[PDB]
RNA sequence: AUACUGCCAGCUGGGACUGAGGACUGCGACGUAAGUCAAGGAUGCUGGCAUAAUGGUUAUAUGCCGCCCGUCUUGAAACAC
RNA sequence: AUAUGUAAGAAGUCCUUGUUACUUAAUUGAACGUGGACAUUUGAAUGAAGAGCUUUUAGUGGGCCAUUUUUGGUAAGCAGAACUGGCGAUGCGGGAUGAACCGAACGUAGAGUUAAGGUGCCGGAAUACACGCUCAUCAGACACCACAAAAGGUGUUAGUU
RNA sequence: CCUGAAAAUGGAUGGCGCUCAAGCGUGUUACCUAUACUCUACCGUCAGGGUUGAUAUGAUGCCCUGACGAGUAGGCAGGCG
């Protein structure tokens, strides 16, 4: 018979880590959590209540709701065709904030500083991001570094 | 061949020449294509599509809504604009003087409207004395307040107004609707 | 009603483009250069020639 | 006389027929489900936010 | 309102004012084309008289053909194909360097031949297949005063502008890009060149990058 | 098509750390431009820690022959993988180039052991116009002196279908 | 100078298919201005018969192609019905 | 590696904390908000063929076949899974012939160019051009594909010592 | 290339036939043609539009522009009898 339960096939998932077991560092308990913040779903294996389901293993939400020792993430979900939104009561230490989203704050933050510099005098700021732009022309020497010629090596058997 | 990302051949999805045989509608909906054509007014645009439109999408506006409408800061003298039927409410026991442009108007709300004192008017002379609409005042009925728009999207756990003739006890209200019988919905 | 091609019609080349005519006129497309005789280098050509 | 038994074939292509277009968001999204607590204290001080608004702007 | 002398004396002045400094533009665009090809030159002559090699800076803008038919082609890569308008064989569309549409021709090289056009094929390809996308519909361009009306807030008042920012690609070559309808040429007049067209150029076949011999291809084909 | 020499410098991407990279340098036959450099970025992929990716071409020149008028005795050496193995060999060939030669060598090599440019590596190809070095009686029995031959049974081709006499393998 | 490559809004020649379309218009070119143009789709001139000549229909012949329809079926021309 | 979750702003970013019965030792925080400042780089690329939304209903609920990943099996034109593309439902050009392969998808005509496949004749197109190799008293001849192995042969050809 | 290498009606590199090939491996390059691509005409569909100057066109009228066209089960529309 086939075996679908809650914690199926999350064997090496849920395996803690190396030389990392053991009890958790405090500063998963210090980080504070808001409503509105973005957070990444990596379930620790010692903590067994507030555990979320292997599909959220891994994935990123908004806080909607914070409690005493939870928080409430909301993931949308591909169910078919179409997307749901699924609400989970998390722990904090199988939540984690989301680096990406503290980096697009800064950038924020420092986009706006350069938009008031660019209001003090106007040089042309260019408040966007460019991609990577094919590299211009330039001029190498050859002073001390002379071409060294290479040739393709013949076959030896090497054993 | 082409890879067509888009549906080959797809009509509009909107409506227009609406469904109804009326030669006196045909000839509102000629004014007003005309209007809209050589206005570029929204107004005309708007109300030549809400002549387009059918019966459902036409809901009854009454007095009541009107007065409110009216009511409504710096209102009071624009011309009150539905296209479809006006009805009489008896529980407002006032009306202003407001003009009021319709397509129908019941016998009660024509009365209300003349012995308050303002006038029924239809859309043609609506155009002939406001061609841009000016100091006009859309109304719209309330279109989802209807039987069918209650049974709309029926399932579990949404309240939908299931589809029923006999209503009562022992008519759908057991197991599946109370947790003392099975489960509830 | 019917398309008609530049490239040909140079009457339809020169409604799309008076530079054209001028193009035409100082023969742009054959332009001469002034010669500049900057030799290269002896390591350049050693290392074009090396074997 | 046995049968297939499943098969993913074909759903991808019938689910992106008119599928995985993202769900609307809204502002305001509902508060249930949150601490019926701060659902108290925010429907409190909603409303005293709407008496003080009304007095200052009269 | 007679609306024949008067009237056509005004936008006939008007053409001719316009008419003059298309010219003036046209004329500049031609003196920079050349001082850029000049300049290259004695760039890498200079560098090898100093000792140095000059590289040449990698092209800006690439063509891109999708030379495969529209059966039995992978998701992401159709779905490629469709964000760079190439919908149907033998069709082709200006793209603008960067590494994300670098990564968009690889994704899509087995289907396409795409390479580093010249001016010259450039404005082949625009005066003989020059269509507008002008209320979703192809009319084709065949008067600045069209060019102007639908691209006049960037500057592009003729072919010669267009052409212009597509071969110097600059601030609005999106929108002019995005104007130009997607070129649609025939099979080339002399053929392939090769028994075999989906292998890699290199390999012998026809698709992947074939550099500067995307002007040759093209030239044929249109 | 027929070959062409190129020699295609390129180095690494120039850091911060390391500025002005070593700037390897190699001598490829290739059909053009593109193939000279995929054959570059193949080979330094194959003998240095770099990719096409983590480096530029500084140079690509085609390098033509110095005389490609006189018959000069051609020593190839190569590499090429068979359906078995890889194996190295050393050819002769008299050719007046050296792309020339390499053409040659290419056709040979397929005629002989089905060996396909893919497969074939060109080690090595060096000039050589001294006697007594070459080391094939293939190419030595044309660089003896006062070599002259005939061509017996000349054939004579045809353009109309029909002729009226038979023919003469005369020559 | 010349295998080569690239460009020409460079110059000439020989073929083919097509001719869609409107009661004033548009965009242009051409000697210091009259107005003409290859510029928003073919006109000019000249021949043969005032008919089965061109054609339509039909029956053969010829070149190539063409499995018997409906159904069940993953699959039918089927030695499946 | 390939796949895969997020974010790339106006429902946003900064001073007034205005309300609270929540919270704090505390006008401390939390949530919501009033006043003010931010334009043609409103905060990457590309595209968008009009976004979005509702009702109602048909047929279907025997599938099969490539290329890759892969299970049972000696194996199977066997049985069973994953992604994608196809056939079913689809003609057309090529593989002589063939549901799936290769090209390419289809209104009625004309011209031109090709794809895949080909150019001795059947059969439209070089009894082309160039370099080699092969002589079989069962040659070899173009994928899917319609089969062949270990072993051996101074047959012949080419390759370190 | 040859030996290994044996199956039953007569038989299939598709056949004829081919031996410095019309075989095998690899390179130029010309050439042939699909209902595919380009351009043009016509038909239909869809979309976007223009049109209240005569006392002539039910404005379901007239006109302009562009794109598209496979199809079983099935759906709808417009028509014939």
């Amino acid at each position: 018979g086939k075996s679908h339960g809650y914690r199926s096939r999350t064997r090496y998932m849920f395996q803690r880590d190396f030389r990392k077991h053991g009890a958790v560092h405090l500063s998963t308990y210090l980080k504070v959590y808001k409503v509105g913040d973005i957070v990444d779903i990596k379930a620790n294996g010692s903590i067994q209540k507030g555990m979320p389901h292997k599909f959220y293993q891994g994935k990123t939400g908004v806080v909607y709701n914070v409690t005493k020792s939870s928080v409430g993430v909301i993931i949308n979900k591909m169910v078919g065709n179409r997307y749901l939104e699924k609400r989970l009561n998390l722990r904090v230490e199988h939540i984690k904030h989301s680096k990406c989203r503290q980096e697009f704050l800064e950038r924020v933050k420092a986009n706006a500083a350069k938009r008031a510099e660019a209001k003090a005098q106007g040089v042309a700021v260019q408040l966007k991001r460019q991609p990577a732009q094919p590299r211009e022309s330039r001029i190498v020497s050859t002073e001390g570094n002379v071409p060294q010629t290479l040739a393709p090596v013949p076959y030896e058997t090497f054993i | 061949g082409i890879d067509h990302t888009s549906k080959q051949h797809k009509r509009s999805g909107h409506r227009t020449a609406p469904k109804s045989d009326n030669v006196y509608l045909k000839l509102l909906v000629k004014l007003y294509t005309f209007l809209a054509r050589r206005t570029d007014a929204p107004f005309n645009k708007v109300v030549l599509k809400a002549l387009f439109l059918s019966k459902i999408n036409r809901p009854p506006v009454s007095v009541s809504r009107i007065a409110r409408a009216l009511k409504q800061e710096g209102a009071a003298n624009k011309t009150v604009v539905v296209v479809g039927t006006v009805t009489d409410d008896a529980r407002i026991f006032e009306f202003p003087k407001t003009t009021v442009a319709a397509l129908r108007f019941t016998a009660g709300a024509r009365a209300k409207i003349v012995k308050a004192g303002g006038e029924c008017i239809t859309l043609d002379q609506l155009a002939v004395r406001a061609p841009k609409g000016q100091n006009t005042l859309i109304l719209r009925g309330p279109r989802n307040s209807r039987e069918a728009v209650r049974h709309f999207g029926m399932g579990p756990h949404k309240g939908k107004a299931p589809r029923i003739l006999s209503t009562g006890r022992k008519f759908e209200r057991a197991r599946g609707r109370r947790r003392s019988k099975g489960f509830k919905v | 009603v019917l398309k008609k091609n530049p490239l040909k019609n140079k009457q339809v080349l020169l409604r799309l483009n008076p530079y054209a005519k001028v193009f035409a006129a100082e023969k742009l497309g054959s332009k001469k250069a002034e010669k500049t005789g900057t030799k290269p280098a002896a390591v350049f050509t050693e290392t074009l020639k090396h074997d | 006389a046995k049968s297939k038994n499943h098969t993913a074939h074909n759903q991808t292509r019938k689910a992106h027929r008119n599928g995985i277009k993202k769900p609307k968001t809204y502002k305001y999204p509902s508060l249930k489900g949150v601490d019926p607590k701060f659902r108290r204290n925010h429907k409190h001080a909603l409303h005293g936010t709407a008496k003080a608004l009304a007095a200052a702007k009269k | 309102a007679e609306q024949v002398a008067a009237e056509r004396a005004a936008r006939k002045a008007a053409n001719k004012e316009k008419r003059a400094i298309i010219l003036e533009r046209n004329a500049a665009y031609q003196k920079e084309y050349e001082t850029a090809e000049r300049n290259i030159i004695q760039a890498k002559r200079d560098a090898k008289a100093a000792g140095s090699y000059y590289v040449e800076a990698q092209h800006k803008l690439v063509f891109v053909v999708r030379i495969k038919g529209i059966n039995k082609i992978p998701p992401k890569p159709r779905k490629v194909l469709q964000l760079l308008r190439l919908t149907r064989i033998n069709s082709g569309t200006f793209v603008k360097v960067t590494k994300a549409t670098l990564e968009l021709l690889k994704l899509i090289e087995p289907y396409v031949a795409y390479g580093y056009p010249s001016y010259s094929t450039i404005r082949q390809l625009v005066y003989k297949r020059g269509f507008g996308k002008i209320n979703k519909q192809r009319v084709p361009l065949s008067d600045n005063a069209i060019i102007e009306a639908n691209l006049g807030k960037y500057g592009i008042l003729s072919i010669d502008d267009l052409i212009h920012e597509i071969i110097t690609v600059g601030p609005h070559f999106k929108q002019a890009n995005n104007f130009l309808w997607p070129f649609k040429l025939s099979n080339p007049s002399g053929g392939w060149g090769v028994p075999r067209k989906f292998k890699h150029f290199i390999q012998g076949g026809s698709f992947g990058n074939r550099e500067e011999f995307i002007n040759k291809l093209v030239k044929s084909m249109n | 098509a027929h070959f062409k020499e190129y020699q295609v410098i390129g180095r690494r991407l120039p850091t911060e750390s390391v500025p002005e990279p070593k700037l390897f340098r190699m001598r490829i036959f290739a059909s053009n431009e593109v193939i000279a450099k995929s054959r570059y970025w193949y080979f330094l992929q194959k003998l240095h820690k770099v990719k096409k990716a983590s480096g530029e071409i500084v140079s690509i020149n085609q390098i033509n022959e110095a005389h490609p008028t006189k018959v000069k005795n051609f020593g190839v050496w190569v590499r090429y993988d068979s359906r078995s193995g890889t194996h190295n060999m050393y050819k002769e060939i008299r050719d007046v180039s050296r792309v020339a030669a390499v053409e040659t060598l290419y056709q040979d090599m397929a005629a002989r052991h089905r060996a396909r440019f893919r497969s074939i590596h060109i080690l090595k190809v060096a000039e050589i116009e001294k006697t007594a070095d070459v080391k094939r009686q293939y190419v030595k029995q044309f660089l003896t002196k006062d070599l002259k031959f005939p061509l017996p049974h000349r054939v004579q081709k045809s353009t109309k279908t029909f002729s009226y006499k038979r023919p003469s393998t005369f020559y």
